[PDB]
């Protein structure tokens, strides 16, 4: 298990803007911010749960990016949890959003590739593994 | 514990406010106490009152289990089991 290991963040992610997790249930999902990225390129981590933990804490730390999460959704973000979806774009147990490879890590997509991490909801990522 | 009918009113803003503030020791225990409170209120918005409240919606603590406890009483269901205030004199 690679996605276990450390490694390095690298990548530049994407400008987004007001309602950057509203595309999180469209299309690919959300990139990573490019300002998110930039606070984190370079630098290893422990496992992909734990660069995936500090994308949180960067969105906490972004005032334009956490913004649009309610007072509860930004004291979730604080502590590196993910944030809550609204209740019908979660799937089962699965309610809060989720960072997912883009070109798989079996084909050669890399773990910490910033490019190649994408923000969905559970129920666009069902949506994309159901078509498959 | 089994329904919102175990809950005072006082330990359901304990709750609703341990969820608000996420003191929990991880995403997974946040996550359960999440469902738990959508297993209490019975509300079809589940989460929803807590992370994405109606416009007009107070989303404190107190606001929240405001919204619930009105809301039951409005669908006919059961409420908080009344406190014990403690008393320090007679």
């Amino acid at each position: 298990s690679k996605r276990n290991k450390p490694g390095k963040a690298t990548g530049k992610g994407k400008p987004v803007g007001d309602k950057w997790l509203d595309d999180a249930g469209k299309d690919s999902g959300a990139p990573i911010p490019d300002r998110i990225a930039d606070k984190l390129r370079d630098k290893e981590f422990k496992s992909f749960d734990d660069f995936r933990k500090a994308v949180w804490e960067e969105v906490s730390k972004d005032p334009e990016l956490s913004k649009n999460l309610n007072p509860s959704n930004k004291s979730s973000v604080s502590k590196g949890y993910s944030p809550f979806t609204p209740k019908n774009q979660q799937v089962g147990g699965r309610a809060v959003y989720e960072l997912h490879h883009d070109k798989p890590i079996s084909q050669g997509g890399e773990v910490y590739d910033m490019d190649n991490i994408r923000v969905t909801t559970p129920k666009r990522h069902i949506d994309i593994h159901r078509g498959k | 514990k089994h329904s919102i009918s175990d809950y005072t009113e006082a330990e359901f803003l304990q709750l609703v406010t341990t969820i608000c503030n996420a003191d929990t020791s991880s995403e997974e225990e946040l996550v359960k106490l999440v469902t738990h409170f959508e297993e209490m209120t019975e509300h079809p918005s589940g989460s929803d009152l807590i992370y994405y409240p109606k416009e007009g919606d107070d989303d404190s603590p107190s606001g929240i289990v405001n919204t619930v406890k009105q809301w039951r009483a409005a669908n006919g269901k059961s409420g908080f089991k009344q406190g014990l205030e403690h008393h320090h004199h007679h």
